[PDB]
């Protein structure tokens, strides 16, 4: 076999602190890379050495394999693993390497190239024997055509047509004995939607759920399947959340799903860690292959959570590097048990509220949930950033990932729910709200979702707390005080103090009124939608005097006279005041009052405007009549003895000329009027 | 109006109507004028490579300066012949006299560039500087001003050029309480020229004058005696609290050794003649006596360490900083500046070079609608507030008012000013003299010259003619000068005269083109024969010479110079 | 360890290359392999180049606030590496 020391990532993110972990363990060496800038960023920090790449778009950064294989042949690397994304399924890039003599770590290139395209992948698993559901039979060469095969290929009846989504060839016809309606339904269909006469027939499920086995192969013919596993819920084809043992799944069928999981591994060939993935109804009782994907999945973490190999915790990724290194696997499938439950959930640094678009910001504020051991359960948190990162825009929002191993199903689950609530951001809004709006109300403890899930209950999800008054007072305070001494050493006369807050929350602008009786800054009240009270607050120790972006973070307590208190950590700045608390998390936006304060002219500006000298002789005029002019442009320029003296007026508004260039004009002539855009 | 803040926000935020935000778009126009500029300061940025190291240019490809070819031979034998006998010929004795990681300036460079023309036609004066280098120097933790004797002695140890840089550099360190180090090396004098150069007002004497006023004010000076200096030369070493005689060739006579001879001609040693006579003798004279250059340096360190000036400038010029860049790149500067030789006047304008110079990129406008010629505010320079006054057309009588306005206020809350120098710009309607605009010029050139406020100008370009009058001249006492490239000093009209000339000169009616040919031309060839590069600084009108993209940096340079004052 | 030499770069030589992973080691082994052993890395030129610039800015301003005209700056330093500057 051949000697390993040295180790090369290609990705970024979760995945490097992750593959560099384990590498310490096994005394290796580790090689980072980053794009342009992005040296800050932790995972350089974990590595021994690191290389800048180039320019961020993803074209011109960890997609030059070439200079990828160059730079790592004049480090004498041993072995590269790409990770997901980027060169993770490219076989050109794989031979490559094989020619260079590094170990790449993943499938042969062979089974890549297979696998990217569909036809002849489902191609190869059809001549396996595997069961699968195809896409197509055929043609709609005849109508009786679709009568013989209708109960004969596929009971089922899958009309839908060639292509296009619209689908009303289907009419949901999962009668058989069915003759005079399908052949009417899909004749109807061809009306404005002839696309091509051709109609394939499949079978069709009412009911789908994702199931996707894990599997492991060495180079000397040795290999073993993980346990299965459950992606059904999933938004706009984007993973949410999933569940390494699949509840309400029999051992018998587990068996089974490795039985034809492992024929078609053999049969394409393949070495190292892989998944297959199937496609399942329940009431039909069978799985139906869909896909696989010759790459380590990002839910790999998950699933080790119920799987032990001889007792003793399993590493997925150390097997990888083992099976790069030549040496044959030590257990069967037997050696591999079960043990408790696990879920798992992802952060992404969308808003929830908006059309789920990603945001770019600095993270001010990263609570951290506590993730050690207690109870009946274990619960663990890995995050590719930490504290004074910022978000990149050419990256997917994806901050961390949370685990909530547990010996019953019911303690994984309420696990999260505590943890998923601790763990707190501040900066960027994210979708942690929507995922425990996800867990609380949705009755799916009882373990039966489908593929389609969330889109039922989109009524009842996308639900936030209502913003109390009192949340405005709090928010309210920290950005005076987190800004000035408003109401530190205020003094007047005969009178008592008063100082506003103008809040812009939702499209409504809101006002709050803080004022103080007494001789006491202590005791404060406050009026917020026609509603009073008092209480009192006692600050803590100033800090970030710069008051930078990220401002001041400070503690703060808050005395209510019915008899609460509070304490609230503000990170406030001139945008927004962002509070945190039992409450939980809610930054109200300031009423935004700008608008060019200076140059605000409505004047009509009708005539006498950029009027030139006497000698006149304009030409060379570069504005377009009727375009607007708000900065200082020269509109015209007019020539007295050498003079070019351009006049340069910032009157807004379009101007329109009165004059053609080379025409002598007179002294202080109209020589265009500069008017409001009306 | 639904509008109740409390002024900041609309203030202390990165929306403030006090920036400016002109921003280029790279068009050709941009380039042609970018591209020139571009034109317009590598050779001035090289030239100043010839004369370091002067004559000696091992490179040979200084195409790109028009300086004629030289005996690199010459220079590098006699650069030879002077280390070999244990002394640094450079600039080095300077930079390690200085503290290293601190500040420099070489107040005036290029000096004595291609002055004189010697018996050859084709060949000019070898002065690659004006036979010293001058620039303020921070020593010690104390701002002091440097000036340091060039051993080139091939023409003559001083020049019409060299005595006014040295009377240049007292003045200086006299109104700003900058005491001075004097590196002495010299062949004597001039007798070629000696009647341009010892006589008169304003020569070699004032030097002796001006040692002697210093130390009334206690304003101690130090001079380091590197070789001999002779002719008159050895009295700084007499009028000096500290000086420093190198052991072996340190030498100070005040007859030359030729001169005993002739008359009781008993010739003696060299050493006895003056020089350095480590032997306890009876004379006082000296106060340091240094084995090696090192020792000698390190000596002038020490005495310039027990001053007590750290104290002072430590607390009136903050060390500690935290430094405020523009908003816009400083690369960006050549480019509004318009190109050259351009029949008619070019346009121009001003609020983007501010904008670029400024911290923060920002400005405090007075009146700008009335009097739109001149523009006058306050301003931002590394943690200093400064006054600016940049000239951008032709001046009116209100302009004059306005300025005189800004003036008296800057006076009166003792805010030093900036000059960006510009057209003459005197309109000459009849109505416009009916004006009285005579007396509103008056009323600012009273102003500019009263003022108190310490002063420096700048070239931007076209400072032609008795406009300057009206902003500020070298007659009016500016404690700095520099200038940019595309500078033209003139008189009152640069391309105007021309034309006038060309009436009112025994002319005929008929042989036009002939005569245009020999007016016109000869007198654009005579009103642009003067330039940036030779005619200033050479002759040290206007001395400074900078390049346009780093004069934020020369300028803060200057006001640290000046806050010493008493 | 920063202060004072060592012999930790001996030791990690008298395992890397001698092959007594095998654990067949007599009491004079040390003195047959003393040509092999008794051997460090080679300084790069890039060392310097790092071990430079730290005792500049480990010291002072050094490169920082610098600036002169119409030219560029310089600074030196001088190693006694071995017997040789
Ligand atoms: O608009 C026409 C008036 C042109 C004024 C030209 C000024 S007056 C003083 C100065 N000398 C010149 O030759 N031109 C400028």
């Amino acid at each position: 076999e051949r000697k390993v020391e040295k180790l090369l990532v290609a990705n970024r993110g979760e995945i490097a602190c992750r593959v560099f972990r384990t590498c310490r363990e096994m005394h290796i060496r580790t090689v980072a890379l980053f794009c342009e800038a992005e040296r800050n960023a932790k995972h350089v920090a974990e590595a021994d050495e690191a290389v800048c790449i180039g320019p961020p778009p993803a074209v011109n950064s960890y997609l030059r394999g070439e200079h990828i294989i160059s730079v790592a042949k004049q480090l004498n690397v041993d072995a590269i693993h790409p990770g997901y994304g980027f060169l993770s399924e490219n076989a050109s890039f794989a031979d490559a390497i094989t020619r260079s003599g590094i170990e790449f770590i993943g499938p042969p290139a062979s089974a890549i190239s297979l696998m990217g395209s569909k036809s002849e992948s489902k191609r190869i698993m059809e001549a396996a024997g595997v069961p699968v559901v195809p896409g197509y039979y055929g043609e709609n060469q005849n109508v009786s055509f679709l009568a013989e095969e209708a109960k004969k290929v596929g009971f089922p009846i899958l009309i839908k047509a060639v292509s296009g989504g619209g689908g009303k060839g289907m009419k949901i016809v999962e009668r058989p004995e069915d003759f005079t309606f399908m052949l009417e339904s899909a004749k109807r269909e061809a009306t404005n939607f002839f696309k091509d006469d051709r109609v394939i027939l499949e079978r069709y499920v009412k009911r789908s759920r994702h199931i996707e086995c894990q599997i492991f192969f060495d180079k000397h013919g040795r290999g073993v399947f993980f346990f299965e596993r459950d992606c059904s819920v999933q938004r706009r084809y984007q993973k949410v959340l999933e569940e390494a043992p699949a509840p309400h799944l029999s051992m018998e069928t587990r068996q089974r799903i490795g039985e034809v999981a492992l024929q078609a591994a053999k049969a394409v060939g393949y070495v190292g860690a892989g998944t297959v993935e199937f496609i399942f109804d329940t009431s039909t009782g069978e799985f139906y292959f869909m896909e696989m994907n010759t790459r380590l999945q990002v839910e790999h973490p998950v699933t080790e959570e119920v799987c032990r190999i001889k007792g003793a915790p399993l590493d997925l990724v150390k097997l990888q590097i083992k099976t790069a290194m030549g040496k044959p696997l030590t257990f069967s499938q037997e050696d591999v048990t079960l043990v408790g439950s696990c879920i798992e959930a992802r952060v992404y640094a969308e808003s929830p509220e908006r059309g789920f678009l990603p945001e770019s910001g600095p993270l001010t504020f990263i609570r951290e949930p506590f993730q050690g051991v207690r109870g009946p359960a274990r619960t663990r948190l890995d995050t590719g950033f930490r504290e004074g990162d910022n978000v990149l825009i050419h990256y997917d929002p994806m901050l961390a990932k949370v685990i909530s191993w547990g010996r019953s199903r019911e303690e994984a689950l309420r696990g999260l729910r505590q943890a998923l609530g601790e763990y707190k951001v501040a900066g960027i809004n994210t979708n942690i709200e929507f995922l425990k709006r996800c867990c609380e109300t949705p009755e799916f403890a009882r373990g039966g979702v489908t593929t389609n899930f969330i889109s039922e209950h989109e009524s009842q999800l996308l639900k936030s707390p209502v913003v109390t008054p009192e949340v405005a007072a709090m928010a309210a305070t920290a950005w005076l005080l987190n800004r000035c001494d408003n109401w530190r050493g205020a003094f007047r006369l005969n009178s008592d103090t008063n100082a506003t807050v103008h809040f812009y929350i939702d499209d409504h602008p809101v006002e709050v009124r803080l004022h103080t009786e007494g001789a006491n800054y202590h005791k404060i009240f406050f009026s917020v939608w026609d509603h009073d009270g008092s209480f009192e607050v006692c600050s803590g120790p100033v800090t970030s005097k710069h008051r930078d972006q990220k401002s001041i973070v400070n503690d703060f307590t808050f005395l209510f006279e019915n008899g609460m208190h509070h304490t609230v950590l503000a990170v406030a700045t001139e945008g927004d005041v962002t509070v945190i608390g039992s409450f939980g998390l809610h930054q109200l936006r300031l009423l935004p009052l700008t608008d060019g304060f200076g140059d605000s002219s409505t004047a009509g500006g009708t005539s006498t405007k950029i009027v030139s000298p006497m000698p006149g002789k304009v030409s060379k005029l570069l504005v377009k009549s009727g375009d607007l002019v708000e900065k200082g442009q020269v509109l015209v320029i007019v020539e007295a003895m050498k003079m070019e003296h351009p006049v340069r007026a910032l009157q807004d508004g379009r101007v329109s000329f009165l004059v053609k260039e080379g025409e002598v004009v007179g002294g202080d002539h109209v020589l265009a009027t500069v008017a409001e855009e009306e | 109006y639904a509008h109740h803040p409390i002024d900041y926000e609309r203030s202390t935020s990165k929306s403030p109507n006090i920036l400016r935000l002109p921003a280029n778009t790279s068009d050709p126009t941009y380039q042609e004028n970018m591209a020139r500029m571009e034109g317009l300061v590598e050779q001035l940025r090289a030239r100043v490579r010839y004369v370091q190291a002067g004559g000696v240019v091992p490179e040979e490809e200084a195409a790109k300066a028009g300086v004629s070819i030289s005996s690199i031979e010459a220079d590098d034998r006699v650069r030879k012949l002077h280390l070999s006998r244990g002394k640094m010929l450079a600039r080095d004795r300077i930079e390690r006299l200085i503290d290293p990681g601190t500040r420099f300036l070489e107040l005036s460079q290029l000096a004595g560039w291609d002055l004189y023309w010697d018996d050859k036609k084709k060949e000019y004066e070898r002065c690659y500087s004006g036979g010293i280098v001058t620039g303020i120097g921070l020593v010690n933790g104390v701002r002091c001003m440097l000036v340091a004797n060039d051993a080139t002695v091939k023409g003559g140890t001083y020049y019409p050029i060299t005595v006014k840089k040295h009377l240049r550099a007292q003045k200086i360190a006299e109104q700003n309480h900058l005491p001075c180090i004097y590196l002495v090396d010299s062949g004597g004098a001039n007798l070629s020229r000696q009647d341009d150069v010892f006589p008169d007002e304003q020569h070699f004497g004032r030097i002796f004058y001006n040692e002697a006023q210093m130390s009334i004010k206690s304003i101690s000076q130090i001079a380091v005696v590197m070789g001999s200096c002779t002719a008159g030369g050895a009295y700084v070493p007499a009028m000096a609290d500290e000086n420093i005689i190198v052991a072996r060739n340190g030498t100070i006579f005040l007859g030359g050794p030729p001169l005993v001879l002739a008359a009781t001609g008993e010739k003696v040693s060299s050493e006895e003649l003056g020089g350095a006579d480590v032997h306890c003798r009876i004379s006082g004279v000296g106060d340091h006596y240094a084995t090696d250059d090192l020792h000698a340096l390190y000596l002038a360190r020490r005495a310039v360490a027990n001053l007590n000036l750290k104290e002072h400038n430590e607390a009136r010029n903050p060390t500690d900083v935290k430094p405020v860049p523009p908003l816009y790149d400083p690369r960006e500067l050549g480019g509004f500046i318009p190109d050259m030789l351009s029949d008619v006047v070019k346009s121009f304008d001003v609020r983007a070079i501010i904008a670029r110079i400024v911290d923060g990129s920002r400005f405090d406008e007075f009146k700008a609608l009335y009097g739109n010629t001149l523009v006058c505010g306050f301003a931002r320079i590394e943690g200093m507030q400064v006054g600016i006054i940049a000239n951008q057309g032709i001046l009116y009588s209100e302009s004059a008012l306005k300025g005189a306005h800004f003036i008296g206020l800057c006076t009166q809350r003792n805010v030093p000013l900036l000059f960006l120098q510009n057209i003459t710009g005197f309109m000459v309607g009849k109505k416009y003299e009916e004006g009285g605009i005579a007396r509103n010029g008056a009323r600012l050139v009273m102003a500019v010259s009263s003022a108190p406020v310490p002063k420096v100008t700048v070239l931007i370009g076209g400072s032609y003619g008795a406009g300057n009058y009206g902003m500020c001249g070298r007659a009016f006492e500016p404690r700095f000068l520099f200038m940019w490239p595309n500078a033209r000093i003139s008189v009152m009209g640069g391309t105007q005269a021309a034309t006038v000339l060309t009436l009112t000169n025994r002319n005929l009616k008929n042989a036009s083109e002939a005569e245009i040919a020999a007016f016109k031309d000869k007198v654009k060839k005579k009103y642009e024969k003067e330039g940036s590069c030779y005619y200033s600084t050479a002759r040290l009108w206007d001395d400074g010479v900078i390049a346009p993209e780093d004069t934020r940096v020369v300028v803060a340079e200057a006001l640290r110079a000046t806050r010493l004052a008493p």
